[PDB]
C-alpha cells in the first residue's frame, strides 16, 4: 500500500530516535520528540491496518481499537496487549507536560512499542 | 493589523466573496453593523445580509458552514434579506449598509 | 465504557424528541410547542455529538474537539450516512444567541421533523448495535 | 445607539416570555410547553445581558466578556438590584443541555415564573428610563 | 475555579514550551527537538483552548464545543488579540500526523517560535489578570 511507504519512513525516523536513546540520556525536549514520533508512527500503522482490512471487504473498522483487534485476530500482530497499551498512550498525549506521564510513555516506547512496530513492518 | 476595508484584511473579504460566488441565488451581500459604521473593535463580528430571492434556509445554513470552514477568527452573522421582519434592523441595513459583494 | 452511558442519556433525550415529533405529525404545533421542539432537538444533538466524541476517544482518537470534528469523523468512519444533514444540525443550534427570526425558526422545525429525527434514530440504532456488554 | 436597538429586541423577546408566563399562570403546561418556556427565557436573558454589555460599552467599558461580567457590572452600577436572581439565571442557562431530565426543566420553569420574569420587566423599565 | 485549575496546568505546559522555544531562539534544533517542540505546542494549545472553553462556560456561555468556537469567542470578547494566529494554531494541530515530512515540521516550528509563543504568553497574562 502507498501508506505503507509513509509508515516505513515514520518508523525509520522513530528508530533513529530510539537508537539514540540507548546510547545516551535524552533531554525533556527529546523525550517529547520521541512521543511525537510514536504518535505519527502509530497513526500510520493503524491506518495501514484499516486500509488492509478495507481491501478485504471490511469497512467496519471505525478506529485504531477496531483495527488492532482485527489484526490480532488475523495474526497481523502477535501481542495485542502491547497495541492496546499503545492506544492507551495515544490518549495520554495531552498530559505529557506532567513528567510522570511523559516518562511512562517514553519507557513504553523504548521497551516494547519499537519492537512491535518493526515486527509489524516485517509482516506487511 | 494590516487592513483593507471595514477593519478586515483583503484576503478575508475575498475569501467571503469566494464563498458567495458558489451560489447563483445570491444577488448581492450588504455589510452592516459596527464594521459598516466604523465603531468596530479588533474582534468585532462581521454582520452581512444576503440579498436574494431564490435563497432558502437550506442555502443559508450551507453558506454558514462554508464560511466556518474558512477558519476565519471573526464570527460572521449571516442572514437572508427577505426573511427579516424587524423594522429597526431593516432601517439600519438600508441606511448604513455598505455593498460588500455583488454577483456579476 | 463512557460512550455507553452517554448513549443511554442520548436515548432518553431522543425519546422526548420523538414524542414531540410524533405529536407534530398528528396536528400542528403552537409557537410555544415549536420552541419546545427546537429545545428538544438541541439537547438531543448535544448528546448525539458527545456520543461520537466519547466513542472515538474509546477507539483511540483524542483529536476530536467539537461537534464539527465529531460529525466529520462519524461520517468518515461510517457512524452516520447523511453527513450534510448533520452539518446542517450544527448550524441550527444556539439560535437563542443569534438574534431571532420567525421564518428561520419555522424552517428548523420543518427540518427537525422531516430529517433530523430520522438521522437521530439511525445513529442510535447503529451505536446500540456496536455495544456488546453492560 | 447599539444598546437601544438591543433593548428594543429585548423588549420583543420579553413580551414573548410574558405571553408564555401568563399562559403558565392560567393553566398547567405540558412538557413540550415547558421546553418552549425555557427557550423563551434563554432568548430574553441573552438579549438582556447583551443590552447590559452594549450599554457599558457606551460608557467606555470593554471588559465585559460574558453574561457573568455583565451581570456583576449591572449590579455594581445599579442597573439591577438583585444580582442573586441573575446569577441563578446564569445557572439555569448553563443547565440548558440537561432539560430532558424533567426535574431540571421543572426547576428552571419554576425560577422563570416566580423570579426571572419580574426581574426582566424591572430591567426593561430601568433601561427605558436611561 | 475550574478554569483556574486549567489555567495552572496551562501555565506549567507553557513553562515547558517556553524552555523549548528559548532553546530554539539561541541555536538550531535537531529534528527530534523540533518534534518535541511540536508536541509541547500541541499540549499547550490544547490546555489553552480548553481554558477558553472553561472560562466562557463560567461566564454563562455553554454553546462553545471545540477549539474553533473557543478561539472565535475569545477573539470577540477580547481574551486574544491576534485571532488569525490562533486559527493557524488550529491548522497546525490538524497537521500533527504529517510532521514526519520535514517540510511540514519546519513550517510548524517556525510558526511556533515566531508567533505562537508570544500569543501563549499574552493569553497567560490576560487570564491571570482576570482571577
Amino acid at each position: 500500500q502507498q501508506r505503507l511507504n509513509n509508515y516505513a519512513r515514520a518508523l525509520q525516523q522513530l528508530s533513529l530516535a530510539v537508537n539514540l536513546a540507548q546510547t545516551r540520556p535524552l533531554s525533556d525536549l527529546e523525550k517529547q520528540g520521541l512521543i511525537q514520533a510514536f504518535e505519527f508512527t502509530h497513526e500510520l500503522a493503524w491506518n495501514v491496518m484499516k486500509d488492509y482490512f478495507f481491501f478485504q471487504g471490511n469497512s467496519a473498522i471505525t478506529g485504531s481499537r477496531d483495527a488492532t483487534r482485527e489484526s490480532f485476530n488475523k495474526g497481523l500482530i502477535k501481542e495485542g496487549e502491547i497495541w492496546m497499551e499503545m492506544i492507551k498512550s495515544r490518549n495520554q498525549t495531552s498530559h505529557t507536560y506532567n513528567q510522570s506521564v511523559a516518562d511512562e510513555i517514553v519507557k513504553n516506547i523504548i521497551n516494547f512499542y519499537h519492537t512491535s512496530f518493526q515486527a509489524f513492518l516485517e509482516k506487511m | 493589523q494590516l487592513n483593507h476595508l471595514y477593519g478586515l484584511p483583503s484576503h478575508a473579504i475575498e475569501a467571503l466573496k469566494c464563498v458567495f460566488k458558489e451560489y447563483s441565488q445570491i444577488d448581492n451581500a450588504i455589510l452592516y453593523g459596527s464594521r459598516a459604521k466604523g465603531t468596530y473593535h479588533q474582534g468585532s463580528d462581521i454582520d452581512l445580509c444576503l440579498t436574494g430571492n431564490l435563497l432558502g434556509i437550506t442555502e443559508l445554513l450551507a453558506i454558514e458552514n462554508k464560511i466556518d470552514d474558512l477558519l476565519l477568527p471573526w464570527k460572521v452573522d449571516i442572514s437572508l434579506k427577505h426573511t427579516i421582519d424587524n423594522p429597526d434592523l431593516l432601517e439600519h441595513i438600508e441606511r448604513a449598509g455598505i455593498l460588500f459583494y455583488t454577483k456579476e
